[PDB]
């Protein structure tokens, strides 16, 4: 869910996930034929925000086919605990949310590379298994 | 509607009379407790070797 | 805790291979094994560990980390208990006690006032069911990081059932003080015949 | 948050917290089964949801649905998620008897070919439109207050709130379908 | 001697006004507080969401393009949507497993962009003034009723609420003209 | 771990791993010969809960041999925090356990399944 | 990163990643020609921790040409919360850092293990078919 | 094995008697009455759609 | 987080809802109990038999 | 009759907190605030290029 | 409506019992005060050198 792709050509696009800061959103142009020509865009000169869930493009989309938007959370801590201070709910909430988010991107990333090897190995294993053992048992 | 009632203090001890005749500040059992004079029920002090 | 005794861990600090330190608590109790039971180990800040059932054949324990050159406290815990009586409509004017013994009564809620308390539990048993409620010191938004929670306030919970089967109990076996002041209840009443 | 929708919200916990507010006490903070109130509230919420969903609206009724019989012994099962079984434009005689589909006109329980009927199925609470959720929450709060703790001022306001929400639900219903009457008429 | 406030925010003032009904003084921040501050925000948010969903002249967007992704043809159902309808016909749309469901075809396999009519949600501090006042009064009534049943703080909020409701009505009637005698002409 | 396989032709089954909610359990029937015949059951219509550890099957195992149960943790909050409430240890424990479980599953499951298939082959 | 490769025949080696305990780091030898030949060592009789960032061996062979060092975080609550105790910043910090570390750990070793198991299964299929 | 609305109606009717004959409360009442009325009208509405009941049947000639 | 019930049975649920009118908690079994559980069943059975006898479209067999 | 003009760098018009009502004299209007800028629902944009004329009501001191 | 109450005289001293049990004449702290019998609270007289 953290990775989304749309066809190129329009001027307005939507964001379909939650985020903690506006620096955790990345926009990239994609060329399917030659993946060595991708380019990254920067806020303030290529695109601008309108409302918390929708952006607008300001550049030329030529020679590209897909626009990709995904989330990338940072690793540094947000809340610092110190002895001799009052405990509040907001700190706990932010601390929990950061870890939950990071785990989300980790799983979503790893499953993609996992599945194809997994099911290829499984299918080959099963096909070999039955095609050999029943054939040999009928032969004997 | 609703009715309510409160108990001001717990200073009485246990009792063994039938429940209809007891007072309002007598309980049923009490183990390892201290009935002070101005702080209510407490826990008994520790022991040193 | 019970049978408190202070102690200072000697210079010898663990072993490099596993950095686990030994204590040999036998020295603290006058070079003698203590009586069988359960024992705790509270440090100088408040965090405590739970040792096993110490018998008379062994007096050596192992701790997780360096420790060494520190002050500790050892003892045993005991239990506190108190059981309430039945809740009835009581009227009393220093001349005598009168208890209403007519009709049916259904209970709804209850509350307890406390002062300088660390932890407590309340148990309700109606027919075959048990409900456990717990509260701990202050509430969120007033505590301070670094110390233990000891404060005041008020607690409200739910009591449902008939008034001739329900019971309430208090328990505590934590190393914190306890103090209770007052209590009360609310109910709904219904009769079928005027008195007098 | 303070400015916009809070992140990663849980609907059932919010509904329970709203239900407990009518009594006059703060949140529960975990939604555990140990507490007495949660178990009492959940059953009432489930019953109210099931009752309200069964009236039949424009986004529930599936006119054309196909049921298929079994192979070894010709029968059709009666799942507990069914709420209404009818026929499109004619009289129908359908009922449950022994966990299978019964036809009163024929007096038998042996279907041989797939049939087409009209039915309404159940959906989880979190996927209903907003106004329905608010209506259900207010209704359920009414029973919860009435049966377990009688307060005289929480009432006399929930009634007005319920009527106001009912009117809005009706207006929302009338907008999905245009319902033209002058159609299917034409001549010189 | 005009009154210029110090450090004004369009949310803290609403919270303070909602506390004024009970009869407590104001606060200076929303980070540390007792239960009341944590009890007012829930009601305020619920009332805002309920009121905004009725549908007005500045919310309704007749033209809007929803587009599918590229990998698995589907359309997501964000939690900020409030109403989904077709402009001049009947519609069968609903949410099933966080996706758009069409009852007519009984599938979730849209392949081309669709044009629909929906209503989205806006933050509290970007609405016209009368709406904000109406919302605050509505929230205050419930807050007073549910926690502290005073008999004199009421009997007045109702009177204010009726007047505010009226004003909202004639505010709505002025943005649009709605001339019935349109698209009519011949000799 | 987070995945388990059992022989077919039974009435009851047991769950050994841990979960935070009762909607995080997934059941699936497995055909050894052809992976494409795999089908996913659904609660209420096919199975029901007796106790917090065992389920009951209400469908017939006709052409299948292996029953597979795995865990998939959700992404919604289990514990929220608000000022004025009562704080205990279990809240913090669950708040940590959710984020631990997600990562553990996402790291282990696929490798475990590949190991199972290879050692079965 | 999380996986490190060093040549053998050296007296001193260093670790370049953080950790939460001394039982998480894993030390093993590796023989390139024989993938099966690697052997995993263990504490005490083979290596010792002189400095938190220093590792010293005890015995070294010659058939093994290179070494491998990588992290292995457990799935058990390091911190324990109990009623009637104190709360410290270190507990809250470590409880958060655990899952974070697990994330980038898995993100590295998962893909490498998957291919090895897959082509092992493929080789099993192959020799099962041919003989 | 009866339809749902009938079961709800029966449960409400039984609850009314159970409250009336063993524990007389003035607030648990005054609510079951309106709930029963609503369930009653719902039951009638449900019953009316099972049959079509067209009065213009069996009539035809030039 | 839908409410998945444990060991659901219709009769036990009906008795539990009928008990909730007074304000008592639920039960787990019906084999043994106090007088109230033995007083609700009679009323439930009588009301069921009375209601089913009015005659509806799915009962009458010509 | 009132005149509003956009700035130079970009093409936007600000929404001051002293505005109470914004409408068009003799027709239907679609104006609102989104992120402290003027929004036109008819065209779905916040990019005006020429000065426009509307009617509005502002605030005055109490005295 | 509105309710009210009044206190006639302040002659009691401080008290350390829980607030539910105190009288209406007992406060919480009292430093440098003189509780006369006909003029209420006052300030203690000065000292000469």
């Amino acid at each position: 869910s953290t990775i989304t792709q749309f066809p190129s050509g329009n001027t307005q696009y939507r964001i379909e996930f939650d985020y903690l800061a506006r620096t955790f959103v990345v926009v990239t142009l994609v060329n399917s034929s030659n993946p060595t020509l991708n380019r990254v865009l920067e806020v303030g000169r290529d695109y601008r925000f309108l409302n918390p869930t929708m952006i607008e493009m300001l550049v030329d989309q030529s020679g590209f086919d897909i626009v990709r938007i995904h989330r990338q959370t940072g690793t540094d801590l947000v809340v610092d605990f110190r002895n001799g201070s009052v405990l509040t709910a907001s700190d706990l909430t932010n601390s929990e949310l950061q870890a939950i988010h990071i785990a989300e991107e980790g799983r979503d990333q790893t499953v993609d590379l996992a599945k194809e090897y997994a099911d290829a190995a499984g299918s080959s294993a099963g096909n070999a298994k039955d095609s050999e053992d029943e054939a040999r048992r009928i032969a004997e | 509607p609703l009715i309510t009632q409160s108990i001001k203090n717990l200073k009485g001890g246990i009792s063994q009379q039938p429940d209809i005749l007891r007072f309002s500040d007598q309980g049923e059992s009490q183990v390892n407790c201290w009935s002070s004079e101005s702080d209510g029920l407490q826990k008994r002090p520790p022991t040193v070797f | 805790i019970d049978s408190k005794v202070s102690m200072v861990i000697p210079i010898g600090s663990y072993n490099a291979d596993t950095y686990k330190t030994t204590v040999d608590i036998g020295a603290a109790y006058g070079g003698n094994a203590p009586s069988p039971g359960r024992y705790y180990l509270i440090d100088s800040q408040g965090a405590y560990v739970d040792l096993g059932d110490l018998t008379s054949i062994s007096t050596v324990i192992t701790l997780n980390g360096d420790w060494s050159g520190r002050t500790v406290f050892i003892g045993r815990p005991y239990l506190m208990s108190y059981k309430f009586s039945r809740f009835l409509i009581k009227i009393e004017d220093d001349s005598g006690t009168q208890s209403e013994d007519t009709g049916r009564l259904q209970l709804r809620r209850a509350w307890v006032n406390y002062k300088d308390t660390g932890a407590l539990r309340l148990i309700v048993r109606n027919g075959e069911r048990e409900f456990v409620n717990t509260f701990n010191g202050y509430t969120l938004g007033q505590q301070t990081i670094g110390t233990t929670n000891i404060g005041d306030g008020q607690y409200r919970f739910a009591m449902n059932g008939n008034a001739l089967t329900t019971s309430l109990t208090l328990e505590s076996n934590y190393p914190t003080p306890v103090s209770i002041v007052g209590c009360g209840w609310e109910a709904s009443y219904a009769k079928k015949a005027r008195s007098v | 948050m303070a400015q916009y929708i809070p992140l990663n919200a849980n609907d059932d916990l919010d509904a329970i917290n709203d239900m407990l507010a009518a009594i006059g006490e703060p949140a529960v903070l975990q939604l555990d089964e140990g507490n007495a109130d949660v178990s009492n509230a959940q059953r009432i919420l489930h019953r109210v949801n099931r009752q309200v969903q069964a009236k039949g609206w424009n986004f529930n009724i599936n006119e054309a649905a196909v049921l298929t019989p079994d192979v070894q012994d010709n029968r059709i099962r009666f799942l507990p998620s069914y709420l209404r079984v009818m026929t499109a434009g004619a009289t129908s005689y359908y009922s449950n008897m022994g966990g299978y589909l019964y036809d009163l006109s024929t007096q038998s329980t042996t279907f041989t070919d797939p049939i087409t009927v009209e039915l309404v199925e159940m959906k989880p609470f979190s996927e209903m439109p907003v106004v329905f959720r608010d209506y259900i929450v207010t209704k359920a709060s009414r029973e919860f207050n009435a049966k377990f703790f009688g307060s005289p001022e929480s009432e006399l306001y929930l009634r007005e709130q319920e009527a106001e929400l009912y009117q809005q639900v009706m207006e929302y219903e009338m907008d999905t379908g245009r319902y033209n009457m002058m159609s299917d008429i034409g001549r010189d």
